[PDB]
């Protein structure tokens, strides 16, 4: 079940729910595992917002355990290809993908929650079939370690050496060290 | 020797039943009407104001009654009409002039006795906004800011006798700051 909200205007009465309440004011929200559907929907999102306003900041609120990596980098390229920055912010946990969308925010645009949580470890994958498939696999299941590591590096300014060590197994990053680790850029504890 | 309102009172209380605080209203009111007409800014009191009446209740009460019967012991002339033949200006069904004309008829055309006459009005809700703005409302609204300057007091344009046709060319100004509307 969703809430229904009613939005006070001049010229009259109108009914929302909540999740399209806030998306008036450019606020999207990024829940659950990140698929081909979820992916989809919040790009068309995202473009709408730009047409309506290309100057206004857009918040992007990531609460997911991760998921598909090609269904995350449509939103990567997005956010870099509009013109608005869009902000990220981390709420609950933030997983391999997760992160890599949280740390891809616009610079001076990305917060963390005191008590949140990020992962990052290194792609997934598997196959099946007779050994030629399998090189052919691996082969390119190396290259978007490789690219992803490289993209880490880019928004988080660290070294691509330091990326490749912490991404060998899963590291969990408390709020604080986030910000030490550049990821992110501050903490919005209360507000002021 | 004028009226009071105990007279006027007791000359309603014929032809009105279970009504005690509507009788008080508009017997203190025209008390005070002849009162302002006897002093027209004269006497040490200057610039009389005034202070028109709004009736309220169910219908079939005796609302349209009370102005009816008011006007035989009055003397004065008073005229009836209908609020919901008016819309704003510009469209057919405005006739705002025509409730003064109505006036006129009664007073056989005399300006100086039609100023210190009385008007009653039936059927104001009709013009009540909807808040629906997006669009433009010949009727409700916008009819009642067209009342708003004829209250207050100003002077409208009437065709003579209610114009013979458009030759003529010419309107009759009767002021209506002292004019009480119901
Ligand atoms: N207070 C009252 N005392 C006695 N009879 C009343 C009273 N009010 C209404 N009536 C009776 O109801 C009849 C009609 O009353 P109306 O004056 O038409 O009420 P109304 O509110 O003016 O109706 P409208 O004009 O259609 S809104 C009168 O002729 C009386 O017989």
């Amino acid at each position: 079940l969703v809430p229904m909200v009613i939005e006070q205007t001049s010229r009259g009465e109108r009914s929302f729910d909540i999740y399209s309440r806030l998306l008036k004011e450019r606020v999207i929200f990024l829940t659950g595992q990140v698929e081909d559907h979820m992916a989809n929907l919040i790009v068309a999102q995202m473009l709408f917002l730009e047409a309506e306003n290309p100057e206004k900041d857009i918040y992007l609120y990531i609460n997911s355990p991760g998921g598909v990596i090609t269904a995350g980098m449509s939103i990567y390229d997005t956010m870099q290809f509009i013109k608005p920055d869009v902000s990220t912010i981390c709420m609950g946990q933030a997983a391999s993908m997760g992160a890599f969308l949280l740390t891809a925010g616009a610079k001076g645009k990305r917060f963390c929650l005191p008590n949140s949580r990020v992962m990052i470890h290194q792609p997934l994958g598997g196959y099946q079939g007779q050994a030629t498939d399998i090189e052919i696999h691996a082969r390119e299941i190396l290259k978007v370690k490789g690219r992803m590591n490289e993209l880490m590096a880019l928004h988080t300014g660290q070294s691509l050496e330091q990326i490749e060590r912490d991404t060998e197994r899963d590291r969990f990053l408390s709020a604080p060290e986030a910000v030490e680790y550049g990821l992110v850029d501050s903490i919005l504890t209360h507000r002021n | 020797a004028l009226p009071t309102p105990h007279e006027i009172r007791n000359h309603l209380d014929d032809y009105v039943i279970g009504q005690e605080q509507a009788k008080k209203v508009l017997a203190v009111a025209v008390y005070n009407h002849y009162k302002r007409l006897r002093n027209g800014d004269t006497s040490n009191g200057v610039e009389l104001g005034k202070s028109n009446i709004l009736l309220i209740g169910p219908t079939g009460s005796g609302k349209t009654l009370l102005a009816e019967t008011l006007a035989r012991l009055l003397d004065v002339p008073f005229t009836m009409a209908d609020a919901t033949t008016l819309t704003e200006a510009g469209y057919v069904g405005e006739d705002v002039e025509n409730i003064i004309q109505k006036l006129l008829q009664k007073s056989d055309y005399d300006v100086q006795k039609a100023q210190r006459g009385i008007v009653y009005i039936d059927q104001i809700d009709k013009i009540s906004r909807k808040s629906d703005s997006i669009t433009r409302d010949v009727s409700g609204e916008g009819v009642q800011q067209a009342l708003l300057k004829l209250i207050e007091g100003t002077v409208a344009a009437v065709p003579p006798q209610g114009g013979r046709k458009h030759p003529q060319q010419e309107f009759l100004q009767v002021d209506t700051s002292k004019i009480l509307f119901i």
